[PDB]
């Protein structure tokens, strides 16, 4: 086994995922060798996903024969789930990042939000609180529990918030359809 | 005439450089934004309205800066703010009220009877009218060549030399206003461009206009500056205008008609506009290339349908209650993606700084606010360094003008890293924080 | 070059000059 692939998937699966612009070399050897890292990893029940017009390399479940293995039993998983809260968060997360995307062309740029401008629209949905105090811990308790999941990173001096490319596979369209399907149910009846 | 009223009610409600007018901040806003174009940009906006409290401001400075974003006064790319036509015309405006140049003179109604007689004569197709005004100017200037030779040659008053210089600045200067404008008009249509491939998403589209070579972005606008910076590439008559311009500004009545500013602004017209002019196309093509990449990418459809999803469970949100904390806490369905391990398998450089010892002495100062002497100093705060930190002691009492007795010695006793004794035999100093609290370093 | 200065001598100097006076100082260490 050649030693480039076997430290591509350890630094993978130690990090969940790898990215180009900061992991070149890693992002190459294991794009390169995308049969070999499937059947390294096929006995743990993983899957690797791939995006090259993005230049990520992240983990997910193996899907089995069952059909519902819950994604979340997985005895390596230690992350907790996710409740509507932090979901309706991640979802304007992703109208962020769409905007973003929208006006982009070619060159490194990544995608910082502020946190003033994102507290109006959960106020909306949420509601608002008597100090500005309470609503800008509540949103910084949401932010560091979404930081948790490395779907964002921390805040800099200027008070605002970086959105990893990473959400774009958390809110990939069969997720979207997948969610919204199951919040209509939740809402009916 | 009614039309006219809703029409300013429109402007009112609508038109960024109105709406800054309306602003209660709008001097110092104008005043920076004027000295800039000449991130930061919110440091130099907050210093500015520090020492104007009268009538947060960091907070406030973002928040106003974004609002105008989101107004459109001013553009931002990738890290940088760029400005719009509306921040020149409002600066236009706001500069104007203090001196304005006249143009009611009878030297602009020569000009403008001279442009009449050329377009007139232009316009017309006829072949022989034509050749009757080119004998009737040619007899009218052999005319003048007659009398000149008479000895008539005719120099112009004082008054109407002022007048001439005043108008040629004028009208001179005012070629610079449209450049903005283009450069707008580009944005505009790449956005709609944008829009609607977003809107369509069809392969077909895409696939003729990435084939096709045709340059995108088509606007009158830079047709006209295509043709003007066409016509502005021939440099033989730029010399002669350049040397014309140089033989006039040697003029005993030049301090009498135009201030330091616009003679060195006139002094070097021709390649400032040369270098205004390349300037927009860099600008032109990477625009261009911007948009092509754009479309290579092949993710309109993506995006389409994604936006579309996102608006459906928009919609939803509407009627779920987000003042109950168990339904806010109730888990949804939601793969993970981008697992990552489970944390564990469960088995000579530096040498000295300067200023944040002064910061650190000036602190200790003001906080005991009395006379300290050497000794009690260094005990309180240790040194790292024995020398190079007395001597700066000594230097900024000297500098101080506070006074230093040489006549009593002080012993104090220092151990360095590898144990040892040394001992220094200081004069006495005596320092103080209000004497040199107003001294830079 | 303070540091190398430090180990092979035993006194030291200081000048400093304000406004157009200049004014001496005396040290020493053991």
């Amino acid at each position: 086994t050649p030693q480039r692939v076997r430290e591509a998937v350890q630094e993978m699966l130690k990090y969940g995922l790898l990215e180009e612009s900061h992991k070149p070399n890693l992002y190459r050897s294991a794009l390169t060798n995308i049969e070999v890292v499937d059947r390294i990893l096929e006995p743990l029940d993983l899957a690797m996903g791939v995006d090259e017009v993005r230049g990520l390399v992240f983990v997910t479940v193996r899907q089995g024969e069952v059909a519902e293995q819950d994604d979340w039993s997985h005895p390596l998983v230690r992350r907790q789930r996710l409740n509507l809260e932090q979901s309706l968060l991640i979802a304007i997360l992703r109208q962020h990042f769409i905007a973003y995307e929208q006006e982009s062309g070619t060159g490194a740029s990544q995608a910082l939000v502020a946190v003033d401008e994102l507290i109006p629209q959960l106020q909306v949905y949420l509601g608002e609180l008597g100090s500005e105090a309470k609503e800008r811990n509540r949103i910084i308790t949401l932010l560091d529990q979404l930081k948790g999941h490395g779907l964002v990173s921390a805040l800099d001096a200027h008070d605002r918030v970086i959105i990893r490319p990473i959400i774009t596979h958390l809110a990939n369209p069969e997720n979207l359809q997948a969610l919204v399907v199951w919040l209509r149910e939740q809402v009916e009846g | 005439a009614q039309q006219r009223s809703e029409r300013y009610v429109s402007a009112r409600s609508q038109h960024p450089a109105w709406l800054l007018l309306a602003s209660r901040r709008a001097p110092l806003v104008l005043g920076c934004l004027r000295t800039l174009f000449e991130e930061d940009a919110l440091q130099a906006l907050s210093e500015m309205l520090a020492a104007y409290a009268s009538q947060a401001t960091h907070l406030q400075a973002g928040r106003e800066l974004r609002e105008w974003i989101k107004r459109r006064l001013v553009v931002e790319r990738e890290g940088r703010i760029y400005a719009t036509d509306a921040l020149e015309s409002a600066i236009q405006f706001v500069d104007s009220l203090d001196s304005r140049i006249m143009t009611s003179t009878a030297s602009r109604l020569s000009v403008v009877q001279r442009e009449i007689e050329n377009l007139e004569t232009g316009l017309n197709p006829s072949p022989t009218g034509r050749i009757a005004s080119l004998r009737r100017r040619i007899q009218d200037l052999e005319h003048e060549l007659a009398r000149v030779e008479a000895g008539h040659v005719d120099v112009l008053d004082e008054a109407q030399a002022i007048e001439g210089m005043r108008e040629v600045y004028n009208l001179a200067t005012s070629l610079r206003a449209d450049f903005r404008r283009v450069e707008d008009s580009w944005r505009e249509a790449d956005r709609a461009l944008r829009h609607s491939i977003i809107s369509e998403h069809r392969g077909e589209i895409v696939d003729r206009l990435l084939d096709g070579q045709d340059a995108l972005l088509n606007t009158p606008e830079g047709r006209v500056f295509e043709s003007f910076q066409q016509q502005l590439r021939q440099s033989a008559e730029l010399e002669v205008m350049r040397e014309r311009l140089r033989t006039i500004l040697r003029h005993p009545a030049v301090p009498k008609a135009l201030n330091r500013p616009q003679q060195r602004e006139l002094r070097w017209l021709a390649l400032r506009l040369v270098r205004e002019s390349q300037a927009v196309l860099q600008a032109r093509a990477r625009s261009e290339r911007d948009v092509r990449g754009f479309m290579k990418t092949g993710l309109a459809a993506e995006h389409h349908r994604v936006g579309q999803l996102l608006n459906d469970f928009f919609n939803l949100a509407l009627s779920v209650d987000w003042q109950r904390q168990s339904e806010r806490r109730k888990p949804a369905c939601l793969p993970p993606v981008g697992v990552a391990i489970t944390g564990v398998p469960a088995i000579a450089f530096d040498g000295l700084d300067r200023e944040a010892l002064i910061h650190d002495t000036l602190a200790v100062l003001v906080e005991q606010g009395r006379p300290v002497s050497l000794g009690e100093l260094a005990s309180l705060l240790p040194p790292a360094h024995d020398l190079e930190t007395f001597a700066l002691w000594l230097a900024m009492a000297r500098e101080a003008g506070i006074e230093v007795l040489t006549e009593e010695r002080q012993f104090v006793e220092l151990v360095d890293e590898d144990e040892q004794r040394w001992g220094f035999n200081l004069p006495y100093v005596g320092l103080d924080h209000e004497a040199l609290k107003d001294i830079d370093w | 070059e303070m540091r190398l200065l430090r180990h092979h001598t035993r006194s030291a100097v200081v000048v400093h000059r304000r406004g157009v006076e200049s004014s001496l100082v005396s040290l020493s260490w053991e």
